[PDB]
């Protein structure tokens, strides 16, 4: 059984940075891209980053560039998310999820809750 | 920078399918200087009318190339699939003054069609693709063939109607079978017919837009198109890069119905070219419309000396590539064969060196080998030869004995023995050429066929394939003059074979049909 | 990006009942749904257009080509409450559609 | 500053693409190769040229 195991929230002011993280596990992480989303309530969800954990590569939606920060530590089986700069519009659940690329976004995690 | 585009918006790249034993095929499409093949014109100035002997950069004679096989990709029938590609990203080479191309050698002729070895079809003329610089290394995922930086690529698009030259740094892209993603084997680029080769409408970018699928262009400091004419006549194509830039050489435009190459362009790189490859390319049609593609060849180019023998119109109609055999050599000392007898002294044959010997107070056995031809030292005296076991000639105690000459003769070694010198022996040769029937025998001399054989490892010259034709099938015959091959014993009596050999003897040449 | 359209905003239907979403891009097949039922993540129902994602009932039946997808659930339970969205793995940014609210 | 583009003919200066000398043009018939611009002989001087007139001038010193 795939699970992707996500970190709980935080508050933070503007200014502030968030790492976020999502641990994984019933599949080799190294052979799978992560995705990293962001969703509102009410809102469809936004793709962020993904990273490929085998080599590292990675790919970006512009709106985060300059701001958001992907990447991976393969010797845990962790995905991580890294924000700087955060805004009031930041406020947001921000997801893992396994796929990415051409991949159907099969497994994801439960979510984690920032307020900035 | 140069703005070359907008990057591709895939989220992943075509796979690609290398299957090298498909493109395993033999068909060497060697240079003939005889035509002048593979020349490059010489630049700065012209010549009409004369046979000259020049030292520049040229393929050299029986060069057959290195044999690039691009072909369609995978089909269902109805769709394309995969691509089908020759592991040639990883094939680098080294660049060195440059290197010249054979394109469309097979072309209108009928062969397989690669990816179905059963299948075959017309084969067409397609242009190769390069990528080119400085310096090279492995991929994120240990893949061969990176290079690094501004990266030269030479992408023929269009379906072979435009080539794009270009400078960029090729920044991989992660998605799946990209570069720096999940399942990467090699990039490839490729082109799509049933779209992008439309009568009329070519999709000028088809091959560009497949590249970029895996790489993103940046920084770039130029991207130049050439245009391309769409025909299937045989092309000489090459590149060298001196001190002003990199130069782009075709006969397309000058000699497009001979061959001689001439520079067309002259790209901005002053970095040098150290490493290139070829990049695999496939075709992404369906199994009807599945064609045949000529194999492009390389060959490399380096300073050789040449006859080369330019007409009336100034193009290159025959070269000799002097070095190639010891009656070549002649030629072209002496312009050509029918100059007088054709009999002469040629290049003799070296010695070919063994491993050496070193003696000095102050890994095994180099004490002492006899012997043959050995490299040596012996405290702090050199040379190259063969040792004897001999008797000692003076001074005792005083090791190196020398001759009237001052040439080393001897040398008292620290295991008590004396060796005689005699440096290396070599093999002198001559050649009996007959202008009439283009025929020749040959010999040895002092050597005497008890060393003679029909092949040989001295080495005189690059080939001895046109004594071979007929000596393949002899020994070696011994005469009082020397020993020689292509001789044929027919114990005749003539007056004069206008190749006399001295003493009572004679090669007499044989009867015209 | 692609931007995704996606009609009805809403739909009620009953247990037992078939409830067909659809969807429509801007331009143009790896068009993937997804169902994020009230306190989850979207989870993947159907991927390149019509096949069925990792561990998702038969009930979930997709199509389409082009710009144009669809869901059919069949029969829908009161347990399929959710917001059904159609996204788009083909090019990246990855995107999804403003997503239509079934009950 | 005109007419300096040619001049035949007798014996005149000249500087061609950076080829420098003196001597007469004459107008004749063009021996290749064809777009190289300077024909040299077999002592290695210059034969004629092709200009930017079209035409190709052969060199008399
Ligand atoms: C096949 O692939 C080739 C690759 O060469 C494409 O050629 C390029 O095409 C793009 C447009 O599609 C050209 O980019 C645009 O050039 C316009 C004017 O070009 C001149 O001036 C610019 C000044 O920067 C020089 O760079 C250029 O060399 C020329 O001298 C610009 O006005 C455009 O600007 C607009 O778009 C850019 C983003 O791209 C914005 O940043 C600007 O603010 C503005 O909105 C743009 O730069 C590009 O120059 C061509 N490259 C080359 C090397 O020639 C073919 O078009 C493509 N063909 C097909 C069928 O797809
Ligand atoms: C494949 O087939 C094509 C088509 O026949 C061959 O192209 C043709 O090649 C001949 C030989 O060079 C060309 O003849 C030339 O015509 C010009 C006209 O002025 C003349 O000046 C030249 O001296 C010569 O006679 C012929 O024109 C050319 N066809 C076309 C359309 O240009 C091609 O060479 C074959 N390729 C191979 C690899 O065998
Ligand atoms: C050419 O590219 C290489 C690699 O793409 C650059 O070398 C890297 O430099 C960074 C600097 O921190 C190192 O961390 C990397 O490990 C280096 N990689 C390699 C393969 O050496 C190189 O500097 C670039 N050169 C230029 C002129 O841009
Ligand atoms: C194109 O040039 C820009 C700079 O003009 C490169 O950006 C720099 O890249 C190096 C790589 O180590 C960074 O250390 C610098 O901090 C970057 N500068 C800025 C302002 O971000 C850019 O990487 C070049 N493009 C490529 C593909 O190499
Ligand atoms: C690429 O990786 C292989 C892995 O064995 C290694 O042998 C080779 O030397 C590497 N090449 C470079 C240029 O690092
Ligand atoms: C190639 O020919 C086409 C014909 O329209 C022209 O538009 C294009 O600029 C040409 N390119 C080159 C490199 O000559
Ligand atoms: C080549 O030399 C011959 C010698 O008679 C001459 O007649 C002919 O015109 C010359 N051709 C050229 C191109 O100089
Ligand atoms: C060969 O070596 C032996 C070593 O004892 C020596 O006695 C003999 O004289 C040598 N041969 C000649 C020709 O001197
Ligand atoms: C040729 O044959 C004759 C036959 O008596 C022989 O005496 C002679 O030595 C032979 N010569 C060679 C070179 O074989
Ligand atoms: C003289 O110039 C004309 C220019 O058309 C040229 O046609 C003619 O052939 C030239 N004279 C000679 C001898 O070539």
């Amino acid at each position: 059984q795939v699970q992707l195991q996500q970190s709980g929230g935080e508050l933070v002011k503007p200014g502030a940075s968030v790492k976020l993280s999502c641990k994984t596990s019933g599949f080799t992480f190294s052979s799978s891209y992560i995705s990293w989303l962001k969703q509102k309530p009410g809102q469809s969800l936004e793709w962020i980053a993904w990273i490929y954990a085998g080599t590292g590569g990675t790919e970006y939606n512009q709106k985060f560039t300059g701001k958001a920060q992907v990447t991976v530590d393969t010797s845990s089986s962790t995905a991580y998310m890294q924000f700087s700069s955060l805004t009031t519009e930041d406020s947001a659940i921000y997801y893992c999820a396994r796929g990415g690329s051409s991949f159907a976004m099969d497994y994801w995690g439960q979510g984690t809750s920032v307020t900035v | 920078y140069v703005d070359v585009g907008p990057d591709s918006v895939k989220s992943a790249c075509i796979e690609v399918d290398i299957q090298q034993t498909f493109f395993d095929k033999t068909w060497p499409r060697p240079i003939d200087v005889s035509k002048a093949d593979g020349i490059i014109y010489p630049q700065g100035r012209t010549y009409s009318n004369i046979t000259i002997t020049y030292q520049g950069l040229f393929p050299y004679q029986g060069d057959h190339g290195d044999m690039y096989v691009y072909s369609a990709g995978h089909a269902t029938g109805t769709t394309p699939q995969k691509l089908f590609v020759a592991n040639y990203s990883q094939d680098v080479k080294q660049f060195a003054n440059g290197f010249v191309v054979r394109i469309g050698a097979a072309a209108n002729s009928t062969g397989t069609v690669i990816i179905s070895p059963s299948t075959s079809a017309t084969i067409r003329k397609i242009y190769p693709a390069f990528m080119l610089g400085s310096s090279v290394g492995n991929f994120s995922d240990g893949k061969m063939g990176r290079f690094f930086n501004h990266t030269l690529v030479l992408l023929p698009d269009g379906c072979g109607t435009l080539l794009r030259a270009f400078y960029c740094i090729l920044e991989p892209r992660s998605g799946n079978h990209c570069p720096a993603g999940n399942s990467y084997t090699s990039f490839a680029t490729y082109h799509t017919p049933a779209t992008d080769c439309s009568d009329g409408n070519y999709n000028r970018n088809a091959s560009l837009n497949s590249f970029k699928e895996y790489f993103n262009l940046r920084n770039c400091t130029f991207m130049y198109t050439y245009n391309i004419t769409e025909d299937e006549i045989l092309e000489w194509f090459g590149i060298t890069q001196t001190a002003q830039g990199v130069h782009l050489f075709s006969s397309r435009y000058v000699d497009l119905y001979g061959g001689n190459m001439f520079q067309f362009a002259t790209l901005p790189v002053y970095d040098t070219i150290k490493y290139y490859s070829i990049i695999p390319h496939s075709i992404r049609s369906i199994q009807s419309d599945r064609k045949a593609w000529a194999a492009f060849y390389v060959y490399k180019l380096q300073p050789l000396t040449f006859l080369l023998d330019f007409s009336v119109d100034g193009y290159i109609r025959r070269a000799i590539d002097c070095g190639f055999n010891d009656l070549s050599q002649l030629h072209c000392s002496y312009e050509s064969f029918d100059v007088e007898s054709g009999v002469y002294s040629v290049s003799s044959f070296e010695a070919k060196p063994s491993g050496s010997v070193v003696e000095q107070a102050e890994d095994t056995k180099i004490a002492s080998q006899l012997g043959n031809c050995v490299e040596y030292s012996l405290y702090g005296v050199s040379g190259r030869g063969v040792f004897q076991n001999c008797t000692a000639v003076g001074v005792r105690q005083q090791r190196f004995v020398y001759d009237a000459y001052q040439n080393l003769v001897g040398y008292y070694s620290d295991d008590g023995n004396y060796y005689c010198l005699r440096a290396c022996v070599s093999v002198p040769v001559s050649v009996i050429y007959d202008k009439e029937t283009k025929t020749h025998a040959t010999l040895f001399g002092s050597v005497a066929c008890e060393h003679i054989s029909s092949t040989m490892s001295q080495y005189s010259r690059s080939t001895r394939s046109m004594l071979k034709r007929r000596d393949s099938t002899y020994g070696p015959l011994q005469t009082p003059v020397g020993c020689v091959l292509g001789l044929v014993n027919s114990s005749l009596f003539v007056e004069d074979c206008k190749l006399p050999l001295g003493q009572s003897l004679c090669a007499l040449p044989d009867t015209p049909s | 990006q692609l931007v995704l359209t996606q009609s009805p905003a809403s739909l009620a239907v009953s247990l037992g009942q078939r409830a067909t979403i659809s969807c429509r891009a801007s331009e143009s097949s790896f068009m993937n749904w997804f169902q994020q039922k009230p306190g989850q993540p979207p989870k993947l129902l159907i991927h390149t257009a019509s096949n069925q994602g990792s561990g998702v009932p038969a009930r979930f039946s997709g199509s389409g080509s082009g710009t144009d997808f669809s869901l059919n659930i069949h029969p829908v339970e009161d347990d399929d409450t959710a917001m059904y969205f159609c996204q788009q793995s083909e090019e990246v940014p990855l995107t999804f559609g403003a997503g239509t609210k079934l009950e």
